[PDB]
């Protein structure tokens, strides 16, 4: 029997319990994007402002339901509409990170039929992080 | 002297079947399976269940000569027989707009359903499916939320969402609910949930329950860094303690609440949906004695009908089936109902038993939820049939696992991300899913311990509901 | 003593099939009528019930261990062939009382038949019966008022209550509604009804319907010196609409309301009960839907335990069904749940299908309504089988009369005291029946014109619920 | 390369003019007589109305990319010019139901005559016609009886009702406006009524006149014995 | 005095132009929930106009790319969002799930800029016990402001939204949608003065006034006329601007005029000397459809309005050298000269009906 450890074990949405993804694994994700003709976007957060909180709540009556802070991120740029183009997200990517090395950057896809994100997954942490295992790590 | 009063029994195919009528964009449709009696004409037989479902009776009235019955009665107005079967029959019947209360789903089961299934002069009748037009679909409050608002809400996107039910069934206390609640959360499952069955009990009494698992939710949430739920039952045995469950999860400001609707009731469900909508509550439902209906080929309602009937009368998740479970349901069969549960515009398609094209006119749709004697070797089949718009429970396939809840739910979060991943990289589930679970069982020690326990383990009989 | 968790599946039947258990005075007892699928055996299928009806999954869960299975499980404890099938069984189980939700049939009916009937290890599932122990029953409110307390309340005595259902059954304003009750009222009807499916409509929306058939109900009191009511149907979307409907009955005065308990739900019924019994308003039960569960042998649960499930939940009345009218009822299967509807204690009677004996511990009776294609030459029949006890209900009965409502009303209660007067005076209504008509008939011109144009009509095909 | 977003203004006939548009039975259609200024072509001005009044605003907004313009917007799919008039225009409008909610009155009139008669581009502008399609009329509660209910209430068949507005319009005590009223019922009238601006003034508060007229219609009533109502 | 009158067969049109609201009959009101004074002390914003934007496609949005929109502009230097108009709720986006998302965009620009922020939540509905619940929603979750369409709404609906406002300490915006139906002719309607002046009884915190330069008529005169009967606390006669009375309002607060529809950074200094400071500017278009997005859409609005601001202080004419001040603040700002480029040559031209 191993145990699931529940210190410094944060997770962070789809893709998180599998190995971290490779340049060429992110690059077939980025090919799903374009083959299903979705939207690409960026977003990126500082650490403090990455996972959900509840600060805000102190200002409300009995109306937290399904509220929580720090879900909406800080958009790169625009989404990329009519982008056709797999290299053009990657390079996105890359300037995004650049300018925000201490960021977290999450790649986001969205469906302007279903008018909702359809693929999201991280893409950067900062260095400084240290409330995360890896994968390796995550059972004692 | 015209058409006046005359006393007496005739036909109800003089009156109620119609086959020259053109059906109006407003009319309700029914598709009934009908098994007449011997010596009793199919178009005999149609009538009458056109006629006692709408305005008729046995005997001619005078009073209907005081309104239009042109304009009230419901019509059969086509009969199709059916492939392989001696007795049996389509009747399809269309009803008025006019027939209809609004925004009640009690009342449209009423018409339709209310007494003709007891008719002498038939055999069997099954319910096989029902056109809402929109003029009708309108009315209605509907979903809570719905599949994007629920998404949008949660932060969740890119794949199926995963569910647990607490195990055992009954018979836990409230304290080790929340116990084991906590430690499936913590694992990577996104929502636990009460067995259907979990009210209130001397075992454990609801707001004991509510307290506990709400702080399990908060403890799990603040480890994870993931937004997490458990679907608190409010399925009561008075409308009165059905709000007052509703009312103590707002209050503890948890995203998710649940209610058997056919057991509770469409009545009660929709006040909760209605409450759900105005206080920013999620609504879970469980489909609790739907088989007591929709199980028999011959006779009762085909779920189809009661998931229509669930999307209008208000409900984000419902339960849909696995079709691989322990739990009966065809694979054709069930990518029809599911995409009368979610999709705007459903084409009649009668290879996955969809009798007529429905137009739901941006009514939300309902999260899809497959449970029931499923576990990680499924995993590839069920991110094949649902895709990533619907919720995957793994109750024992949890609970089960041999070295915990969190462990257990690990094993599940990894065999539906690794699926996930293998779509979108355009391998194909269908042929590679075993090599998929194999590949993550190699590297997932979690995982590679409920393949294990479940390698042998499938359920496959024959199918009634064909 | 303790044992270690095993991960992993095994049968069903080595936890919940328990053929030497002695079951408790407070146990739920279940019968069920089941049919498994080939190669499994009915100890494994009669356990798995018990399992998914209580405290088991498919899967071993450690979680189990926290608790006392012992004291909560469901256990198959007997199972009986099925006489003339092959593969038919029943399967009885018993329930722990601490399973279930005090005073809550939505409970009761989401355990026993919430998942067990889509088992794919089964080919049919049929509840027959429960046993609801004392212990169980004074957890609920029950019935408003019950038999004894109506008839009090009404000041009628001596003969079974006679009403009608005003048609057709849609399409009339509320101004002729009110007219046609009325009319029957005064005739010599203790009661006229909505029909089920008449709650508010674009034809007739219900205040409307409330104030004309109020105006109807004190008018005809006052013409005939004789307490008059009218069913005024409650049945709506939602339980907040459903209880301002009943709100109006009591400020109008009005002595009854009706509900449609399978339709609007369990849920919503308790409520309105629990609002009738402290208002003072009778609460008649319409059953709309109950032949979709309770119709086929083979699958489904018999109307014996959904009127049980009513006489908890609460009703004054319930349809019965009539056995010589339009709608299927067989005798013997009748005159069983009848006396389980009406009396304190009813004895095991299998060849009246009454699986356990039943003790209702002074909860009160429900009146039996027997509705549905019946006109004057079935009262003889209909007075044998029910006796006093009971309201028979004549709409197209009555409004298909020749020579309107109040004539066909008058000879609806000519017949009935007819025949009432003859049981009394020691004729056999079973072979003087038709004898007795037609005495009245030379007598009573509005009855004779009835027995003119019924003559003929009758009734008769093969039972499908046998 | 798709398309994508380009800042800037352009002529709102690109997206909203339709002119081969077929119209659902589920749309709001409406027709509008509109007064072009000069230099404007109908089509423009047409497409203004309608982008005015849905999806759209004067410049290219990037926000557009992530819904989908054409299950939304206001669509101008016809022009008609109107005979003895030079610079007028009958433009027809459909709009999704969508657009609207349900039961709302208000919303309706908010969408469809909200911004769209103050456009500098237009002289004038009058909403002749509304098409209210069956799935929009049935989310609304209407009429609290209609006119069926209402004669049947009343008891009254077979010709028109006869009312009467009270008069002074204003300056009557309670105590005199019901003394007028029980004059006019008693006579054969079946109603009279609060001259629209009679509300609670100085000289007659709204609750005294509400007593003080109950008296009067009863004994009206009682004197002809037929229903009567102010 | 409107009811009947104008439909007079002995009269081919009429138009009320005026209305003198006596100080007596001013002081049976409540009027505005809070006023000009208040609203700044308030949101402890002095010294400039306030910067808005409507968020865009009007419809359409679903409530989790409103608020992502909402949270991109405030966080660029925008002091308010809003719903649009004929925003309330609908099928594409149910009321409850904008305002909540909407409060965390809020709540995320408020922590990130460190300036009070808020967006004008659309109580406008179908009744009066739906406007009722949208308003405590807004309530409960704690955010600043709240707004009404008072004349598709109403004036009964309005005033008791108004006494709610003022009750539980919420601003209350003012669209005037449907006032052109009533007040664009000459000829025969009400003039939007009067309008102006029921509104300020009824009461409002903010009312849309107009922009002159925009895509929507009003004379540069009669408007400078009205938003001083909005604003001022006594106003004498003056024909030149319109004003057929005077009008003494008694102290009741003033109303802070809004003005919207079809400006950007270039009508800036036109819009400050016509307003001052005491005004709010919105920019929907003008934001949201900037090259760069929301942020920088919301930055080279307000770099605009403080330059224009700055410049006025320190002495310069607006009316004369507002060309050379947005020169100057666009070679400066990259985001504002993004924002010049695109619509340097966009005007808004025409014969002027309301005479
Ligand atoms: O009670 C049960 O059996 C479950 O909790 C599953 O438990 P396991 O996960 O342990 O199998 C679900 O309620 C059923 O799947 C419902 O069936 P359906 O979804 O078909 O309505
Ligand atoms: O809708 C009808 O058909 C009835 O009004 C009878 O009308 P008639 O008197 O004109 O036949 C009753 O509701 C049914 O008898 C209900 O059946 P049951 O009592 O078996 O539940
Ligand atoms: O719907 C619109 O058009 C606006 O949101 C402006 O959008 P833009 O900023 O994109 O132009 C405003 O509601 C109008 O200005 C109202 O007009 P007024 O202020 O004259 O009442
Ligand atoms: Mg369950
Ligand atoms: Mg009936
Ligand atoms: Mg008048
Ligand atoms: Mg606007």
């Amino acid at each position: 029997m191993m145990v699931w450890t529940p210190v410094n074990n944060k997770m962070f949405e789809t893709f998180s319990y599998l190995p971290p993804l490779t340049d060429e694994q992110i690059a077939a994700q980025v090919d799903y994007i374009v083959a299903n003709g979705w939207i690409p976007c960026l977003e990126f957060a500082e650490a403090d402002k990455a996972y959900v909180s509840n600060e805000s709540a102190i200002r409300f009556g009995s109306v937290s339901c399904l509220y929580y802070d720090n879900r909406y991120w800080t958009m790169w740029k625009l989404p990329m509409f009519g982008c056709r183009d797999p290299m053009q997200v990657l390079r996105e990517i890359v300037a995004c990170t650049k300018a925000f090395p201490d960021a977290y950057v999450r790649l986001v896809a969205f469906d302007n039929q279903k008018q909702v994100q359809i693929m999201g997954f991280l893409v950067q942490r900062p260095k400084t992080a240290r409330d995360f295992q890896p994968a390796n790590k995550r059972s004692v | 002297a015209g058409a006046g009063f005359k006393a007496g029994v005739k036909d109800y195919r003089l009156t109620y079947y119609t086959p020259d009528y053109v059906v109006r964009d407003t009319d309700i449709l029914a598709a009934f399976r009908m098994t007449p009696q011997p010596g009793v004409p199919p178009e005999e037989c149609g009538a009458a269940v056109a006629a006692e479902s709408s305005t008729g009776t046995w005997t001619t009235v005078w009073t209907d000569g005081l309104t239009s019955l042109d304009r009230y009665k419901g019509r059969c107005y086509d009969i199709e027989p059916v492939p392989g079967e001696d007795n049996q029959y389509i009747a399809y019947v269309a009803y008025p707009i006019d027939l209809f209360e609004e925004g009640s789903v009690t009342n449209m089961f009423t018409s339709i359903v209310g007494n003709v299934f007891g008719f002498k002069a038939l055999r069997a009748l099954r319910l096989e499916d029902l056109r809402i037009p929109p003029a009708y679909v309108k009315t209605f409050v509907g979903p809570p939320h719905g599949i994007q608002v629920e998404r949008d809400k949660l932060n969740k996107y890119g794949r199926g969402l995963l569910g647990c039910t607490i195990k055992p069934k009954l018979g836990l206390s409230a304290k080790n609910y929340g116990r084991a609640v906590y430690e499936c959360l913590r694992g990577g499952l996104d929502f636990t949930k009460d067995d259907e069955n979990v009210n209130s009990q001397p075992f454990m009494r609801w707001r004991d329950r509510f307290l506990f698992v709400a702080e399990a939710i908060y403890k799990a949430q603040a480890e994870t860094g993931e937004v997490k739920g458990h679907y608190l039952n409010a399925t009561a045995g008075t409308c009165e303690e059905m709000m007052k469950r509703a009312v103590c999860a707002k209050e503890l400001g948890v995203p998710i609440i649940m209610h058997d609707y056919l057991t509770g009731g469409f009545t009660a469900n929709t006040s909760l949906a209605i409450y759900c909508r105005d206080n920013g509550l999620l609504l879970h439902i469980h489909r609790a004695m739907h088989a007591v209906i929709d199980r028999q080929r011959n006779h009762g309602i085909h779920f189809r009908v009661l998931a229509k009937a669930l999307r209008m009368s208000g409900g984000d998740h419902l339960h849909s089936g696995t079709a691989v479970g322990k739990l009966e349901g065809e694979r054709e069969v069930t990518l029809g109902f599911v995409d009368l549960m979610r999709d705007d515009y459903v084409e009649k398609d009668r290879s996955r038993g969809i009798y007529f094209t429905q137009d739901w006119c941006s009514m939300p749709g309902v999260m899809p939820v497959a449970s029931g004697g499923i576990h990680v070797w499924h995993m590839p089949a069920l991110v094949e049939i649902f895709g990533d718009d619907a919720c995957l429970q793994f109750g024992g396939g949890t609970l089960g696992h041999p070295w915990g809840n969190a462990p257990g739910a690990a094993a599940n979060r990894v065999a539906l991300e690794a699926c996930t991943q293998a779509r979108n990289e355009g391998r194909d589930l269908a042929r590679e899913g075993g090599d998929v679970i194999r590949s993550a069982c190699k590297w997932s020690p979690e995982l590679a311990a409920a393949c294990e326990v479940w390698k042998e383990i499938k359920f496959e009989f024959d199918t009634i509901d064909k």
